[PDB]
């Protein structure tokens, strides 16, 4: 699995420009990939989301009508065409790959991004944005959201994610419960229906950074500021 | 020929292993079954058709 | 001679009976005589699963009682969400006449297999996203029949070479072969403790098997035509046999005798799928005259006989949870019932 | 004049309780996979076109002339005559590409099926309303004047149907000639397109002249009692229906 | 519904229009299976546990089956041939010894009970050692056969332009020992279709094209209660 994309560089407000991905790895018909944005310091944010076949197209409300999406499945590539940009279109635009069936790990696999400096919805809060730790101690990030993610179905579709500096995000709790694949076995977490908390069983090293929460409930699809976990 | 003997010798000894086994009376495995399908006669959403909210395919 | 040496098959035989008879004591049916009745059990079809577009040969469900895989001539293996009827994934198979396939109990592994002798085991997930064969399992001189997983790692398929093999998935060989059926073997099962499993041939024979250490148990004999569909007893200690004589047979592994006979005088068609509820006292059993029908199994008599089907029906099997069956018929339809 | 109205009527009556019958047994009959194909598609919507196209003839029978309800089952009844006679060159066609040609038959050529059962007859009628505006209705009748410049709508695109279902029944009847060479045979093929291809239609261009004493009450005997054959051959005498209708009732019985 | 099943359901949509793409291949070819016997022929017709032999006539496809390792007992795996157009039957015709074998397995796949409705382009390849033998007094049908008095002198006949008529006379008994016991049963569900052909022949494909076009006439006939 490999996701490389290309299009980021400096440009003036209001050139319209474009950007895309080589999944030169994986199948990219079955996968239903995204975009999410990153401030130089802030959080995430979602953008768009191109489902197989290029069937469901989805926004947010401030890209809306703006960044047209498009897929090229014959050479396994992904574009997201951006018209008249603002100065609030400054963050590196991530690429997230994801598969919807019973079972499936969506946001499994992160590129590397690409940065384009240019010169109502689910709101969940991540409070104490800078948390102190140290190697052998566990801690607890909480994060919680404004309406239950408790759907009739019997998931709870609560994200989590982690950022190591300088590198992309990578996909830790899914469903609020399950484990991601290539993770260690020590991350765990739970939570109720508005309350959520991730427990970091036995610190070790590379776990130094940010971490991330997320809903898949509804497609507004928001984010959290980002707990920074720092020694 | 030597074949035959030896297939033949390989159906004589599992023969007599399978009749070198210990067995139990009916009465007894058919007491066994009753009993499981009498004290577990309460968690199979068949026997007793569960109400609609705790059937997921209704 | 050989014949000399061959005749001590005789007697054996004869002592084997005699000490079948001895102990036989009392049948089933008189011990569960004074039993509650089970009441009248009415089964509707709650979900009906189109999309295939062959006879469906072989259905299984996975460990969630959530998800089921089935098996066509199309050359296509569909994975099926019972719950919402959706389509999970379609795997084009690279033979075109499968009549088996397995669901690992660990939702990572789907095991089909044919006509072309070779037991194909595909990965569910996967670092690329998409379904691929793992390794193909060659070394069956025969169309395989069945194939139960073992663990992520080991398999038991059954093939028409009357021989069934434990296969090491890591290196691709056949850890241990099992012999001594001497006809097609079509249908092999599980116990709950994954180290006992029997076999149904051709030979209207059904052996029991230990897995680690090969070697045939006991040989369970009674049926007159074949043997088409086995299933263990949840319990463990009981199995039922499908057959081509319109009579299922219920044997007890601690008697090795003939429990009771589950067979009306107006079926005259084949039993081709039998499967348990998690009680024990229901035994539904598949009939080729497109119905399938549901006796108890404790009184040997008649308790559903639930209908739908135009074409006969292949494959059935119970939900490890027992919500609900799910019957596969030739008219490439799955039906859930409840 | 008198009893070639009885023989009207109880035709077209007896019919209309048939083609009911015949309509309400391929609804029931849905679930079997039999008949879930073009054949029992077409069978369905050619009984449904007869069945209301002799309601209409019934039901609108007794009108008065020039009432401007008349006027309407006038033309309403000539989009709904075209139909039948559209749906049976459907039949033809569909059996030219089953018997004459083999090989393709099992395409799904829906749409094109429906694209002129229904709706080529509105091309004519659409055609037919952007004219005339006063042949329908009547002197007398209710119909669309049997003399007028405009009979060329029934009478001019339903004669070629029975031209082309003419040739498909005589390509048919050599094949079955061949395939059965019980002369017989080649009587009951007649016998059982006689009402789906509509070749019982072309003896009233021989009742339009001619000695239409001894040969118009038979265009009347066999071309309105119509509804009794589609029933009694398509949905009575069936080895498929026959089958189906046992199936459903085996399950019906069990369940 | 929710966000992540509404992109399940329409994920299983894209199934089910790549499942009914190949619905359109598959009910577009003809399935064949390809029986017989050792030393009878099939490769020189071609020409694991089974090999497909697709090939294609005029515009339609065809799928040929020939089945391999399997063991020497055809039951229990011949259930899955019920949707197959035919089953093409291949027979030496010249060997004079393995023919009752030959009359035997054709008997067995005729009475078949899975296939009541499933015709049999049989075909009698190699009628050349046949030719080679008749002419000289090695062979004769008579020896194997004490039914040969009659000699089954055929009534109608198509020979090839050139022919010894002992060829032609003892050729035809080899197509009426098939057609006998053909034409036994089936009270016509389903017919055999004979032909004469050689190891090499370039006219091979068109008779099975022929015998399947009528295969699929006689079945379409009689949906229409017309045959
Ligand atoms: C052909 C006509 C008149 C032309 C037309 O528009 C269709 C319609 C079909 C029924 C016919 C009718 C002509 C008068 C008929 C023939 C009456 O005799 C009874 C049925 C009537």
């Amino acid at each position: 699995v490999q996701l490389v994309e290309s299009g980021g560089g400096l440009v003036q407000p209001g050139g319209s420009r474009k950007l895309s991905c080589s999944a030169s790895g994986f199948a990219f018909s079955s996968f239903g990939m995204h975009w999410v944005r990153q401030a130089p310091e802030k959080g995430l944010e979602w953008v768009a989301y191109i489902s197989s076949g290029s069937g469901t197209i989805y926004y947010a409300d401030t890209v809306k009508g703006r960044f047209t999406i498009s897929r090229d499945d014959p050479k396994n590539t992904l574009f997201l065409q951006m018209t008249s940009l603002r100065s609030e279109d400054t963050a590196m635009y991530y690429c997230v790959r994801s598969i919807y069936y019973y079972g499936s790990s969506p946001f499994d696999f992160w590129g590397q991004g690409t940065t384009l400096t240019v010169s109502s919805d689910i709101v969940m809060t991540q409070a104490t944005s800078s948390v102190p730790v140290t190697p052998g101690e566990s801690v607890s990030i909480s994060c919680r959201s404004s309406k239950s993610l408790l759907h009739s179905n019997g998931n709870t579709y609560l994200y989590w994610f982690l950022q190591r500096p300088g590198q992309s995000p990578q996909l830790l709790i899914y469903r609020m419960s399950n484990l991601a694949s290539g993770v260690p076995d020590r991350f765990s977490g739970s939570g109720s229906g508005t309350a959520f908390t991730l427990t970091i069983s036995r610190l070790e090293a590379e776990d130094v950074g940010v971490y991330y929460c997320m809903q898949h409930l509804e497609y507004p699809l928001t984010f959290g500021a980002g707990t920074k976990l720092e020694l | 020929n030597t074949a035959s003997i030896a297939q033949a010798r390989k159906l004589v000894e599992q023969l007599k292993m399978e009749a070198n086994i210990d067995r139990i009376k009916v009465s007894k495995a058919a007491a066994d079954l009753m009993a499981y399908c009498e004290a577990h006669a309460k968690e199979d959403p068949l026997l007793t058709p569960v109400p609609a909210s705790e059937n997921p395919f209704r | 001679e050989l014949d000399q040496l061959r005749q001590e098959a005789e007697q054996l035989k004869n002592q084997i009976r005699d000490a079948r008879k001895a102990c036989a004591d009392a049948t089933l049916s008189q011990i569960t005589n004074n039993i509650d009745p089970v009441g009248r059990i009415q089964m509707r079809t709650r979900r009906t699963l189109r999309g295939h577009l062959a006879k469906i040969y072989a259905m299984h469900w996975g460990t969630d009682s959530r998800l089921l895989v089935s098996a066509s001539q199309d050359g296509k293996l569909i994975i099926w969400d019972s719950y919402t009827t959706n389509k999970v994934h379609a795997i084009p198979l690279r033979s075109s006449w499968v009549m088996t396939c397995a669901y690992a109990p660990s939702g990572n592994y789907v095991a089909c297999g044919g006509l072309d002798n070779i037991c194909s085991i595909y990965n569910l997930k996967t670092r690329e996203g998409n379904v691929r064969v793992s390794r193909e399992l060659a070394g069956h001189t025969g169309y395989l029949s069945c194939c139960r997983f073992l663990d992520d790692n080991q398999i038991v398929t059954s093939s028409g070479d009357t021989t069934c093999a434990l296969w090491d998935i890591e290196t691709g060989q056949q850890t241990t072969t099992f012999t001594g059926h001497t006809g097609d073997v079509m249908s092999l099962s599980l116990a709950p403790d994954t180290r006992l499993f029997v076999s149904g041939a051709c030979d209207a024979s059904a052996k029991l098997w230990d897995v680690r250490e090969g070697m045939c148990r006991q040989t369970f004999t009674g049926h007159e035509s074949d043997i088409n569909a086995i299933c263990f007893f949840p319990n463990g200690n009981a199995f039922a046999t499908g057959s081509d004589d319109a009579t299922c047979r219920l044997f007890d592994l601690r008697a090795d005798q003939e429990l009771m006979t589950y067979s009306h005088d107006n079926i005259i068609c084949g039993i081709t799928s039998v499967s348990f509820s998690k009680s024990g006292r229901l035994l539904l059993a598949g009939y080729d005259d497109f119905n399938c029908n549901v006796w108890d199994a404790l009184k040997a008599d008649r308790a559903g006989v639930l209908a739908g089907h135009d074409n006969r029906v292949s494959c059935l099997g119970v939900t490890d949870d027992g919500m609900a069956v799910a019957t596969g018929s030739w008219d490439s339809f799955l039906k859930i019932w409840n | 004049q008198v009893a070639l109205s009885s023989i009207s009527y109880v035709g077209c009556s007896l019919s209309v309780l048939c083609l009911v019958a015949t309509l309400v047994t391929f609804a029931v009959l849905s679930s079997v996979s039999t008949i879930r194909n073009q054949r029992y598609h077409i069978h369905a919507n050619l009984s449904f076109a007869v069945l209301v196209a002799q309601v209409l003839l019934l039901i609108s029978f007794r009108l008065e002339p020039g009432t401007t309800p008349c006027q309407v089952m006038a033309v309403l009844l000539h989009y709904f005559f075209l139909s039948a006679f559209a749906w049976m060159l459907v039949e033809g066609l569909h059996l030219y590409s089953m018997v004459i040609k083999v090989f393709g038959s099992e395409d799904s050529k829906h749409r094109y099926y429906y694209g002129m059962g229904w709706g080529f007859p509105l091309l004519i009628c659409i055609i037919s309303l952007s004219f005339a505006m006063d042949s329908y209705g009547t002197s007398n009748n209710c119909w669309l004047s049997l003399a007028s410049g405009a009979i060329w709508a029934f009478v001019a695109p339903a004669l070629f149907v029975i031209v082309v279902n003419i040739g498909i029944l005589i390509a048919v009847t050599r094949v079955i000639s061949q395939i059965s060479a019980a002369f017989k045979l080649t009587a009951k093929a007649v016998a059982v397109l006689l009402p789906i291809l509509g070749t019982s239609w072309v003896f009233g261009v021989l009742a339009v002249n001619g000695c239409a004493v001894v040969f118009q009450y038979m265009f009347a005997t066999l071309n309105s009692l119509q509804g009794l054959f589609i029933f009694l051959f398509h949905c009575l005498l069936n080895s498929e229906v026959r089958a189906a209708f046992k199936h459903k009732t085996k399950v019906w019985s069990l369940t | 519904l929710s966000a992540e099943d509404k992109a399940a359901v329409e994920r299983s949509k894209m199934i089910e229009k790549q499942l009914q793409k190949d619905k359109q291949v598959y009910r577009a070819t003809h399935r064949l299976l390809l029986l017989g016997a050792d030393n009878s022929g099939k490769s020189t017709i071609v020409k694991s546990g089974i090999f497909e032999t697709k090939f294609q006539v005029d515009k339609v496809n065809f799928h040929m089956f020939d089945v391999g390792a399997q063991r020497d007992e055809r039951r229990k795996w011949i259930q899955c041939f019920n949707d197959v157009t035919a089953i093409i039957f291949v027979v030496d015709s010249s060997d004079y010894n393995r023919l009752q074998e030959a009359l035997n397995d054709f008997k067995s796949i005729w009475n078949n009970r899975w296939l009541r409705t499933i015709s049999v382009i049989l075909f009698l390849n190699k009628q050349d050692l046949l030719a080679e033998k008749v002419l000289a007094g090695k062979s004769k049908i008579e020896d194997y056969f004490p039914e040969f008095a009659r000699y089954t002198t055929p009534e109608d006949a198509t020979p090839e332009p050139g022919e010894d008529p002992r060829v032609t006379r003892a050729k035809y008994f080899i197509r009426d020992e098939f057609l006998r016991i053909s034409t036994a049963s089936g009270d016509g569900r389903h017919y055999c279709y004979p032909h004469f052909t050689c190891s090499v022949d370039t006219e091979n494909a068109r008779r099975i094209f022929n015998d399947c076009r009528d295969i699929i006439q006689r079945m379409h006939l009689r949906q229409y209660e017309l045959l």
